[PDB]
């Protein structure tokens, strides 16, 4: 009975407080549709926050659990807990002598920070990160390690805005240790946290590298669980969006044979992100393109160019086109791409409704044509231009002149002028 | 990757 | 030349 429970919570006797708070905790823990709104309307949330400072650890714990579950709700329900002043006290409780209280405070802060980037930043501003990281280095209890890694991943999550970098960067040496966890849940959440932190400017990627994280990430690419593979792969993909030296760390850690394997993943999303990752490697220097070629990645990429879903094809298109960038330095790369059958699938992509894909396919084809012309002058026709012509490719380049954009139908015109006139 | 978790 | 998320 709710009114009697409220009466108990507003009592000054610890036993009545605990009995009533426990009843609220149980209400808020029910299987479906906890009556969070109803509980808030009774006005007990402020009392729960008071109980967090009680010398009786049991009422601390029960109140923390009730508050955790109120914060598991909507943005406005979470705001009720914030407004009541729970967060600075939860941060203090991360240093409680009682492990169950510490653990519940971790969970509450996870829920609150999980609500939004703004809530995340408020939690960080109250100094939650350092005591959380300390727990992650000290605890031997699996449930705590799991909960604290999850909460840490929420401290790292979000892009509107990203958290302050110097504020969150202390997480990296701790995450570097967590990716060696023997527990899959810790592994998954640590990898997700890294996937958030590694998405951004290259100084952030450098920080990830200097923490020593890439080597284990590359090893986790072949983890049995797709739930580990996915954020590990997103992280590796983020790192190769860096400069050539940063990208080379990933190659040197042995990622290319892993990436070859991941192209045959049973998960569409993994195949797609593997293609994306490879594309940012073939966006690299001549030696890095050569590494991808030497890793036997080009034939499966060309396969995926034609088969697989549109999102995967788009990524494969970038990968193959990027690899045509070295026609001046090492034209043998393009001649190999052509020998492996890249021309027809690139031409078929000229009818893609996405203008970005059209431009990228045209870029690759022009790069191909330049080498074909080069081969002609040393010999007498452009063999590649002939290839494009009889596969129906020339017509598709011709229809690109009515594209209405800019660098596309200009590109298409110049190609027809220089190669098909 | 849930953003929030309710305890029990 | 790199495409970030």
């Amino acid at each position: 009975d709710l009114p009697k429970m409220v009466e108990g919570v507003f009592s000054s006797e610890i036993d009545k407080q605990i009995q009533a708070t426990t009843k609220f905790r149980k209400l808020l823990s029910k299987e479906r549709n906890p009556p969070i709104e109803e509980v808030i309307k009774t006005g007990v949330v402020g009392r729960f926050v008071e109980f967090l400072r009680s010398p009786h650890t049991l009422v601390q714990f029960e109140a923390a659990w009730a508050l955790t579950n109120i914060a598991s709700g909507s943005a406005t329900q979470t705001q009720v807990v914030i407004e009541a002043g729970a967060v600075p006290i939860f941060v203090e409780l991360l240093g409680s002598p009682e492990p169950d209280v510490r653990e519940q405070a971790v969970w509450a802060l996870g829920n609150i920070a999980g609500d939004s980037p703004q809530c995340r930043d408020y939690v960080l501003s109250c100094g939650a990160l350092r005591p959380l990281l300390t727990l992650l280095g000290d605890s031997r209890k699996l449930s705590m390690l799991r909960n604290a890694t999850w909460t840490l991943s929420n401290f790292c999550r979000g892009k509107t805005p990203q958290p302050d970098w110097n504020t969150i960067a202390p997480a990296l040496p701790v995450l570097a240790k967590l990716v060696y966890s023997l527990d899959d849940e810790v592994l998954i959440d640590a990898c997700w946290a890294i996937s958030y932190l590694s998405d951004g400017s290259n100084d952030k990627i450098q920080a990830v590298i200097e923490a020593g994280i890439p080597r284990r990430l590359v090893e986790l690419l072949m983890h049995a669980s797709t739930s580990v593979q996915t954020p590990a792969l997103r992280s590796v993909g983020n790192i190769v969006t860096g400069d050539d030296v940063q990208t080379q760390v990933i190659i040197n850690c042995g990622a290319l044979p892993c990436l070859l394997s991941l192209l045959s993943s049973n998960k569409d999303g993994i195949r797609k992100e593997a293609c994306w990752t490879i594309s940012n490697i073939t966006a690299g220097n001549s030696a890095q393109i050569q590494s991808v070629i030497d890793a036997n990645i080009i034939p499966p990429l060309i396969h995926l160019l034609s088969h697989a879903d549109l999102k995967t094809r788009k990524e494969a298109c970038w990968a193959i086109s990027n690899a045509t960038s070295g026609g001046l330095q090492k034209p043998d790369q393009i001649r190999y791409l052509v020998a492996q059958g890249c021309i027809k699938p690139l031409c078929d992509l000229l009818a893609c409704p996405d203008n970005k894909i059209i431009q990228v396919a045209l870029d690759g084809l022009e790069n191909i044509l330049k080498v074909g012309e080069l081969d002609k002058n040393a010999a007498s026709i452009n063999r590649y231009a002939l290839f494009i012509e009889e596969c129906g490719g020339m017509e598709k380049i011709h229809d690109c002149q009515t594209n209405a954009n800019e660098e596309i139908y200009m590109k298409a015109y110049n190609i027809i002028e220089k190669y098909f006139s | 990757p849930p953003k929030k978790k309710r305890k029990v």
